[PDB]
């Protein structure tokens, strides 16, 4: 994946 | 066989709690709009 | 009464609810027959029937054998009639057998007239086949199973529900704004919606892996309590016969 | 290449994934056609097609019209072919039309031969109809969509998957021991399970109510990035044509 | 790592008779 954090 | 509508949107746009929901979601608004 | 359960879409929980509701009705002292009318033949696995047990009412009928020999006892007050296991060719060409099963309808009518069972529950597919339509036509009442999501919302505006069906919500989540918005809209507009619903519950995901109905598997689960509420509602409202 | 997507059962996410994957491929600069082969005609609503717009390839064909007139352009690199809206009478008598749609196959083959599209994605039902079998046969590659639960586990042992399909998990959840146990078993026993999966994601629940594909609706949602990894895997593995 | 995967699977099959049934008849 591009990031280890995503929208919540 | 004839029946009255199973889904009834009469006066839906006068329930204030539903106003924000219909503005949030175009899918819901398009069924509930007057014809 | 003969009660049909049918999902508005696949995968909404129809079979788990049918098994759970049958269990609750027999716990309340009713004699219950539960019939699987779905060709995937999954209902039997909620009652610890071996996967390699191939027999069932439709399997027997298609083999030229006696469907009445395919019933199984689960408790003294709950009997099960599996569909039976279809071959891949039968699965891929259902038009070849979907018009060969009409005799189950006269048989179920005779079974209803016997008074042997207070409740006959039928797990129905949604495939618009001849046999599904015929089985629906002998139900006194029916439940249309939904989840609160945009797919089911659309479907309710474009496909037929069984005549006189009430809508039962399953898989209701905690903490979803779009779900709450759809639900609040349904409360104001869907005249067929039942006043109780079934929450998403790990017990309902686990019970099939344990090969049990949910109320036997975990009687203190929220979903089990909600099913019991549904059972009591059916006793009060769905006990009358169609004229 | 023609890529078919078909759920192992209903409601597993096939249509939402088809729309999302089409969006991700066109975002990567591929020319995409996305075809709805499901008679429920739901794919179009992920692309802001009005519910009352009843045109589609099957609607046109049943009406004696040219199915090519039903195409819609979403971006310069993504075209859409809705199924079209069936009446209740048509829905309840599927055999009166399920054998009248076979001209779509040669039509889609001619469109494929033009070179206009690098991807033709087909949202397939699993209703065992003549037209479904014929459209699946057009596909160079296929994805079988599952959720990790006991129902899909049983189905994998008793029904056919599309020939050569890889398996894509959707709706993967947290806090579920039974899911974790089934998943660990599948990792060892399902050779064609894809290395990426799609989590249960609130953006995937909202995007249809917003009438958008998930990656357009919320590009930084986890599911959007997982679909992007799926798109990149397709570019590397599914770009070839069947022999 | 190899035996670690086999031991976790053993526990899962013991937890769920449906999974044990299908694994044992493959
Ligand atoms: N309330 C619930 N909470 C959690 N999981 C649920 C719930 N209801 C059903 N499930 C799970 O969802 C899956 C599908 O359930 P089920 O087999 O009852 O659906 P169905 O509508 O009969 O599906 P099919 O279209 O295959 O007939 C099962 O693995 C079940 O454990
Ligand atoms: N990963 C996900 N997380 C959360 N919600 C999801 C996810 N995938 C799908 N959904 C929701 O689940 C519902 C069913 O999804 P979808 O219509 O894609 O399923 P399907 O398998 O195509 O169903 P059908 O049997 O009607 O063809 C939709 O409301 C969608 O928004
Ligand atoms: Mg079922
Ligand atoms: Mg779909």
């Amino acid at each position: 994946l591009e990031h280890h954090h995503h929208h919540h | 066989a004839f029946s009255l509508p199973d889904i009834d949107y009469a006066d839906i746009s006068q329930r204030e709690q539903l106003a924000a929901a219909l503005k949030r979601w175009p899918l819901l608004a398009e069924f509930a709009q007057q014809k």
